[PDB]
């Protein structure tokens, strides 16, 4: 049926192409990605704010903990989205690179009827759902929340097992056994490290000092105490956390 | 032997019939006026035609234009809504860091003590506020972008439009030529180069006895047709062929 | 009266004549076809000098295309390298705002405690006003490094549509080599046996003679001068007529006879 006189379907023009290239998405990641850093630094913060004295934390740190999975998943969705209006974007100009010309004939097989250049309303319309996959699990920042709950027994000590990512969300935090004195200075580590195969703890100085001048030096615990190098040591948080946690819960009494 | 040339003089005034050049003349003014009718029927047909379709084109072109117009305030609305939850998001950062900077400030003067956790109290409320206007930008990112790119097919299907209204005002001038085209029809047919009056002259030079023959003629060239080749040809040929005559009538009256 | 008759042949004349009016008929003819060809072809080949200039156009087009398209990927390259300048410099701007944010609440944080000295409390102020009015201009600053990516969008659609343009033109360049192609195809095939109507024309009259006669160009008064010659001249066969040899010894026998009886 003719219904509106302009034909449903019609070839783009170069002209119309000049635009359809200047189409994109704003660029929303600019602002989530600063949302991703504010939100880490106040979570940060509050946690170093919190008082040891204060009991009822478990609220609040679920409460947070799960804002943070919302926020992800509503940034992962911006993802998902951008990548399928690419992908719409490029479907569109290859269907359109074998569109017919523009003449009298043209527009009368197209205004009486014929399903020849489908419109791109139906490829946003009944678009699939993004459905994201693969949930990120990888995020420093969900790593350091959820620390908190079962840390007030006993700080010091570390279950050995918490490597385990079997939880869902962060790790299986609980009591173990772990000196919290760095083996190299004999001394509580303010500035420690976390190495990224071996996972031990040490203090900076005291590891700058064990491995600077020997490239490559081992490892003081067992399973490990062979020459290595210095490559295989990164900076995790979570040590300054659990120090500064241990600081306030001493200058508490 | 003079019988011959007696003979032959009445084969060379049969001639006077060749008459036959105004009878092909009018066949053929009356098969251009023909050609001519028919050609302004065609072409008058196609200019009421493309007339009556862009009668309705002026008035989609009208139409896209306005849509063109409320699509592009749509436009403007939907960035300035997204500008607006940007400046209400930033508006609850610089909140954020207020109260932070508060509960530092407090926290060095302190070193009751509730003022720490009254405002404690307060920040995770404005974080969980945060948190959930947040959805509020999220659903302006995705309206704006679906917005843009569903009036842009729009303002495409308006240029190609364009298009087609600048190969209809091509159409128009092949049509104004084929109008051309018309008007030097009818100075052809205008027939002022001694036809309308060359053939209302020999057909009632004589009006009677002579209007049989001629009659005679036009049925012949009905039941067969002699183009302007027989007449050209035939005509003096039927006295050309033999030549040798001398056209001497008065010497076959002198015979008698 | 029969001598009278011979020696009218003899000026067989009518044969004669015919003859030389027909031959020169099929050469004009012939001439007049030729010369139609020619005309055909100067068409056709002021066509291809339109398509030529057509493709001309349609190259010059594509060269300004390509150096444009070149240039502003040139650009292109420069201002994002430009923009990873901007980016690591707006970095260093951010952290010079912590700094300025780290000490402004430390002086702050200070004389709250002193008040729990003064030319110490009045030397802020300045650091307050610096502070605050680099970090506006740096915020303003970080508007452009932020619409520098819409501008870098803007400049690769630009090339995009270049590119397309670039593609347009070289489908139209395509189609008219064709359209060359076929043509030239057409006046080639045309030229070939056009040269052999020339060669056969000039066997049989020279151009150079057949041009000084004037007759009309008309192909349809040709054919019917020519078909009313042949009739003539079968007619006159028809009447009297033999061997062409024997025709050639009548043009000078008959000449003789006639003399020889006058005297």
């Amino acid at each position: 049926l003719n219904d509106n006189p302009i034909p449903k379907s019609v070839p783009l023009h170069p002209k119309s192409g000049k635009y359809f290239h200047n189409l994109h998405a704003r660029d929303l990641s600019n602002i989530y990605q600063q949302c991703y850093k504010q939100i880490d630094e106040t979570i940060n913060q509050l946690v170093d704010s919190t008082s040891p004295s204060t009991i009822g934390i478990e609220e609040q740190v679920a409460d947070i903990t799960s804002t943070y999975k919302l926020l992800s998943t509503y940034e992962s969705e911006s993802n998902s989205f951008d990548e399928h209006i690419k992908d719409l974007k490029k479907n569109f100009k290859q269907s359109s690179d074998a569109c017919p010309q523009i003449d009298l004939s043209t527009w009368d097989k197209y205004r009486t009827g014929e399903l020849t250049a489908p419109k791109l309303s139906e490829l946003y319309l009944n678009m699939p759902t993004p459905e994201p996959a693969t949930m990120v699990n990888n995020t420093d920042t969900l790593k350091i929340l959820k620390v908190l709950p079962y840390i007030w027994n006993d700080p010091t000590c570390v279950i050995p097992d918490l490597q385990n990512p079997a939880d869902e969300d962060d790790l299986q935090i609980e009591g173990g056994k772990i000196e919290l004195t760095c083996p190299i200075t004999c001394k509580p580590y303010e500035a420690p490290l976390i190495s990224r195969k071996c996972n031990h703890v040490f203090d900076r100085d005291g590891i700058q000092n064990y491995l600077q001048g020997y490239t490559t030096r081992d490892c003081p615990q067992a399973a490990c105490s062979q020459v290595v190098s210095m490559r295989d040591f990164v900076r995790d948080p979570i040590m300054e956390l659990r120090c500064k946690i241990a600081k306030m819960k001493e200058s508490q009494e | 032997d003079k019988l011959r040339k007696s003979v032959e003089s009445l084969r060379d005034f049969q001639n006077k019939k060749g008459q036959l050049l105004p009878y092909v003349k009018v066949k053929d003014h009356k098969e251009k006026l023909n050609i001519y009718k028919e050609e302004y029927e065609r072409a008058k047909a196609n200019l009421r035609a493309i007339l009556k379709d862009k009668k309705p084109f002026a008035n989609t072109k009208k139409t896209l234009e306005n849509q063109v117009e409320e699509l592009t305030e749509k436009c403007s609305l939907k960035t300035d809504e997204f500008l607006k939850a940007k400046e209400k998001i930033n508006e609850i950062f610089e909140k954020l860091n207020t109260i932070r900077d508060e509960v530092i400030k407090k926290k060095n003067q302190n070193e009751i003590d509730d003022q720490i956790q009254q405002l404690l109290l307060k920040q995770r409320h404005l974080l969980s506020k945060m948190a959930s206007s947040m959805k509020s930008l999220k659903n302006c990112q995705k309206e704006l972008i679906s917005t843009q790119i569903l009036q842009f097919e729009a303002q495409n299907m308006d240029v190609s439009m364009n298009d087609v209204i600048g190969f209809f005002n091509e159409r128009e001038a092949d049509l104004k030529s084929q109008y051309e085209d018309k008007k030097k029809f009818v100075k052809e047919m205008r027939d002022t180069p001694e036809f309308q009056s060359w053939m209302r002259e020999i057909r009632s030079y004589d009006q009677d006895t002579k209007e049989k023959l001629n009659k005679v003629a036009e049925k012949y060239e009905e039941e067969g047709n002699f183009n302007l080749s027989f007449v050209q040809d035939v005509l003096d040929k039927l006295e050309s062929e033999i030549a040798m005559v001398n056209h001497d009538e008065s010497a076959v009256t002198i015979l008698d | 009266k029969s001598l009278k008759a011979e020696y009218e042949d003899a000026k067989l004349n009518q044969t004669s004549d015919l003859n030389e009016r027909k031959m020169l008929l099929q050469a004009k003819s012939l001439w007049i076809d030729v010369a139609h060809n020619t005309d055909a072809c100067k068409n056709l080949e002021n066509e291809i000098s339109g398509i030529q200039q057509k493709v001309d156009e349609v190259t010059e087009k594509i060269r300004n295309r390509q150096e444009k398209i070149e240039r502003y990927t040139s650009d292109g390259t420069t201002i994002e390298a430009q923009i990873d300048a901007k980016v690591i410099y707006v970095n260093e701007k951010d952290s010079e705002h912590q700094n300025a944010r780290e000490l402004l609440r430390d002086v702050k944080s200070r004389f709250e405690k002193e008040k729990s000295i003064e030319q110490i409390a009045q030397e802020a102020q300045p650091i307050k006003e610096q502070y605050d009015s680099t970090k506006l201009a740096l915020v303003e600053a970080q508007d452009e490094l932020q619409q520098l990516k819409e501008d870098i969008n803007s400049r690769q659609s630009k090339i995009q549509k270049y590119k397309d343009d670039t593609i347009y033109y070289e489908d139209k360049k395509k189609v008219y080599l064709e359209n060359i192609k076929k043509i030239e195809v057409n006046v080639a095939a045309l030229k070939e046996g056009i040269q052999r109507q020339i060669q056969n024309a000039c066997a049989f009259c020279s151009k150079e003679r057949i041009e000084n006669v004037d007759l009309p160009d008309t192909q349809e008064e040709i054919k019917r001068e020519l078909d009313k010659v042949s009739r003539m001249i079968q007619k006159a066969e028809k009447s009297l007529g033999l061997s062409q040899e024997e025709v050639i010894a009548l043009f000078e026998k008959c000449r003789n006879k006639y003399k020889e009886g006058q005297k």
